[PDB]
């Protein structure tokens, strides 16, 4: 986690699930407030940073955590 | 609808102006024919041998149903249009390549017999055929015997071909 | 007796050999009358070979197998809720929306299922599914010698225990209104989100799939012919192994493999399910290869095999497999074999049993040609398009494009029947009218090229007459010649307007892309195509 | 936890014989003459 | 003026041969250009042009040329 290592990678996964190129993906833009996603495309990429991440998400702050820092705070909370 | 309602009389007139050989023509005196709707006089009692193209345009009438191994034995035909009975109908049912009509065309005589479609004369709808049997008789009694089990044989060809 | 003119052994006994020539009893037909004689008996077996019903055993068996596979899929979906991921809030947030396509789709989709044109053997599916409770085995009632139509067709016992209740033409064809409603709500709700952000947040690419959808169910669907079963059997299998794709489980793809085995099951042109299914074939492995190391592999694909062969459970439930081999044999012998359908799709226009070639050929030269090979091209071209999702969208292109080489033309000879994919290609449609939009096609050249493709092929739709098939054409305005407006056809003029648009495509070719006329007439034309031919079909 | 991956692949794999050995299996044929 | 051997074998050396160049995207062996030529050949005879519009159907074994260089190249 470099701050930029992490972000790239999840853009890789946001461009490869969800299809949006690396561009809108900043901590400004959100899933549902800015972009747009939905609620079981996203658990694809939940499932993804479960993946190539050691991090147990739960299922309460999944839905809970509504911006794109939920995704960085966590796998830097190991 | 065409005649007025004063016309009392009519008189069939033809002519021949075609000096060929396959250019003649046949008539009939006049008749107004006493018309019965097919619901009418095909109940849903007497099995018809419905054609497979007319099955949705005829929801009521009971076809004749085959109960191990014997069918019904039919009193109708009901068909579609001259066309698609004559090329796309009859040519897939016959005793050639299975089919129903091989057990009829063998054991009936089929005679058609006038339809009109109502209020659109004009449009060949169908035809229905009337079966009669060629000699007097009786469905046969049937003597069924069950329980002849099998594991995975046939007990013989079936004929498909001469 | 004897022979008189050699003896020939010891006995009169004289005869052919060949098991061949054999009576057809229709009767035993006489001439002689009074009391019947001693030693008077014609007796023969009839071969009631088909009527039959399984014993205690392979009922407990057919039970056991059914209960057994219900067991290990209940199992297997508590072993893969091991993510601790709970299915709450159903009917999502996704879903609860309501568009102003489904004023188009639900209620364009009843005023078609009242009026509409019924496909051609939908007598023929309703006359062997109205005499299959009597004679009791799913008789293929007309050609094949009382063989039955079970080496898979299941489904006709559904409209056989569907004709307890009145059998009219509005009662029977239900199961094709119930599956032209479950594949539209799964067609606007759980495909075009799933197939990326830009087909959901458009408007014109849900329009132009439910245009598609509808262009495409209203000629083939309608009938009896179970052709919208197998579009909702590919869509539910595609939808069902998609979410398996997202979420990660297991159980929405051992689903999805009995439900693209049972819609196998329906029809033999049903191969478009397990095309559905092997094009997954890759992030189904690499879940199971997920899985494999919390729960072995074991106990991961054992109820991925048990849910595979439970359409054998309900395929031979009353046939054995001698009694299913000579029932398929005797219509590979008599049959119509692959070289008789040919030369039947063009010669008379004759009414077929299982085919539409007029309307098939016309209706998947556009439908699937005008929209599968431009999006298919931009597609493979643009590696990285913006809003499109990639593996989605590829697996049902390869959904597309499996059916195109796997059914059609291979294993048995049916010509186009474009009722298979009138859900997926939908989808397909709409993922071609977001492939041609603005915001994805820079250039005014290649979009007014596209709109020219669009208007000959609408010309080549147009082309032929307007004909329905037996009793749906009692009435129409072009019953016998080409549909022609004005004097002229309406082909020509389209052919015209073709024309015109490839010259003015040519001749943006050289100026080169101004955005001033062209961005109002090429801005969605996949939807103003479509919903052309089903106004001038509906009208 | 073990219960449901022992019962996802015994009577999982007893499906999958049972469900192919149901076309080799007795049937009560109902004979006419 | 005015089907079993002919083509399924060559959709079975067909369908490999487009996704090994799909995913490699560049081939050690086989030159890059002509081999995506011979596809764009085999590729557009097979249907839009003699199974979508349907131009005489069932002349069965054409690829005497081009599935014979489609099976070398699988
Ligand atoms: C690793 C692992 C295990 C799984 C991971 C891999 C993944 C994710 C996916 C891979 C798949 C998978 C999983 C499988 C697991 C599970 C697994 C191991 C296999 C599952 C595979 C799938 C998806 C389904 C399985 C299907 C099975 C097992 C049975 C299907 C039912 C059938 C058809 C059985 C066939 C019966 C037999 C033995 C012979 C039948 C003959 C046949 C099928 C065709 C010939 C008969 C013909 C030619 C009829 C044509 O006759 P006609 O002339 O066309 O007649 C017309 O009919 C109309 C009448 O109205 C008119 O038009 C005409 O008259």
């Amino acid at each position: 986690a470099t701050q930029e290592e992490i972000i790239a990678g999840l853009a890789e996964i946001i461009e490869e699930v969800t299809g949006i190129e690396p561009s809108e993906v900043t901590p400004e833009k959100s899933f549902v407030d800015d972009l747009d996603i939905d609620s079981l495309s996203m658990v694809e990429i939940a499932v993804q940073t479960e993946d190539k991440y050691g991090v147990k998400i739960p299922d309460e702050d999944l839905a809970g955590l509504r911006t794109v820092g939920d995704v960085v705070a966590y796998i830097q909370k190991l | 609808s065409e005649i007025p309602d004063d016309a009392v009389a009519v008189r069939v007139v033809a002519e021949d102006l075609s000096l060929s050989q396959g250019d003649w023509i046949a008539v009939t005196p006049p008749r107004v024919p006493e018309l019965q709707s097919v619901q009418e006089y095909v109940g849903s009692d007497q099995p018809v041998l419905m054609d497979w193209a007319v099955g949705l345009a005829f929801p009521c009438q009971q076809p004749m149903l085959h109960a191990n191994g014997v069918t019904e034995v039919p009193k109708f035909r009901i068909s579609p249009d001259y066309y698609a009975k004559l090329q796309s109908t009859d040519t897939w049912q016959d005793g050639i390549n299975g089919g129903l009509l091989g057990i009829t065309d063998l054991l009936l005589r089929a005679s058609v017999m006038s339809t009109y479609l109502s209020q659109d004369w004009g449009q060949d709808w169908g035809s229905l055929r009337k079966f009669d049997t060629v000699v007097e008789a009786t469905p046969a009694e049937l003597d069924f015997g069950s329980q002849t089990h099998s594991g995975l044989y046939s007990p013989g060809p079936l004929r498909i071909r001469p | 007796l004897t022979q008189i003119s050699e003896d020939a052994g010891k006995l009169q006994r004289t005869g052919y050999p060949d098991p061949n020539l054999r009576p057809a009893i229709v009767g035993v037909f006489t001439d002689l009358t009074g009391p019947a004689p001693q030693g008077l008996s014609v007796s023969a077996e009839i071969d009631t070979r088909f009527t039959t019903h399984p014993t205690a055993l392979k009922l407990a068996a057919m039970l056991l197998a059914i209960v057994s596979t219900v067991i290990a899929l209940l199992a297997l979906w508590r072993l893969d809720r091991l993510d601790g991921r709970r299915m709450h809030r159903l009917i999502p947030t996704r879903w609860r929306t309501v568009t102003a396509v489904d004023g188009v789709v639900v209620g364009g989709m009843a005023i078609w299922y009242v009026i509409g044109a019924n496909s051609s053997d939908d007598g023929y599916i309703l006359q062997m599914a109205r005499t299959a409770e009597h004679a009791g085995y799913m008789a293929n009632y007309f050609r094949w010698f009382g063989s039955p139509e079970d080496p898979f067709g299941w489904y006709y016992n559904v409209l056989a225990l569907m004709t307890k209740v009145s059998d009219a033409s509005i009662w029977i064809r239900l199961p094709d209104l119930i599956c032209a409603l479950i594949c539209w709500l799964l067609l606007s709700r759980e495909v075009l989100p799933r197939l990326g952000p830009a087909v959901a947040g458009s408007r014109a690419a849900m329009w132009a799939a439910g245009l598609v959808l509808l262009g495409a169910w209203m000629p083939f669907n309608n009938g009896l012919r179970p052709e919208g079963q197998i579009a909702t059997g590919a869509l539910i299998t595609y939808v069902l192994i998609e979410r398996a794709v997202t979420s990660g489980r297991l159980t929405p793809a051992a689903l999805a493999i009995t439900t693209a085995a049972f819609t196998l099951g329906i029809q033999p042109t049903g191969l478009i399910a397990v095309a559905a299914l092997l094009a997954g074939g890759r992030p189904i492995l690499r879940i199971v290869m997920r899985r494999r190391r919390l729960v072995g592999t074991w106990p991961l694909i054992a109820p991925l095999l048990a849910a595979g062969t439970v359409i054998l459970a309900v395929v031979f439930a009353d046939q054995t497999i001698a009694t299913v081999l000579e029932a398929t044999r005797i219509r590979t012998a008599i049959g119509p074999s692959q070289e008789w359908w040919t030369e039947n799709l063009r010669y008379y226009y004759l009414i077929l049993p299982t085919t539409d070639g007029a309307i098939s050929r016309r209706v998947a030269f556009v439908f699937t040609a005008m929209c599968l090979f431009p999006s298919l091209f931009m597609m493979l071209r643009r590696k990285h398009i913006a809003g499109v999702a990639r593996g989605p969208a590829w697996r049902l292109m390869g959904i597309i494009f499996a059916t195109m080489f796997f059914l059609m033309f291979t294993p048995t000879k049916w010509i186009h029947h474009f009722g298979l994919f009138a859900a997926v290609g939908g989808a397909m449609a709409a993922l071609a009218t977001v492939l041609v939009s603005p915001t994805v096609l820079r250039s005014a050249r290649n979009r007014m090229a596209f709109l020219s493709l669009v208007l000959f092929v609408l010309a080549f739709c147009f082309a032929s007459t307007n004909g329905w098939w037996y009793v749906s054409n009692f009435g129409a305005p072009f019953n016998n010649s080409v549909p022609k407006v004005g004097g002229v056809q309406i082909s020509a003029i389209f052919f015209a307007l073709s024309a015109i648009a490839a010259l003015w495509a040519f001749w943006l070719h050289l100026t080169r892309t101004e955005s001033r006329v062209v961005d109002r007439l090429t801005a969605a034309p996949i939807p103003v195509a479509a919903g052309f031919m089903v106004v001038v079909m509906m009208a | 936890v073990r219960i449901a991956r022992w019962v996802a692949t015994i009577a999982g794999l007893l499906g999958f014989v049972l469900s192919v050995s149901i076309p080799l299996l007795p049937v009560t044929q109902t004979t006419a003459t």
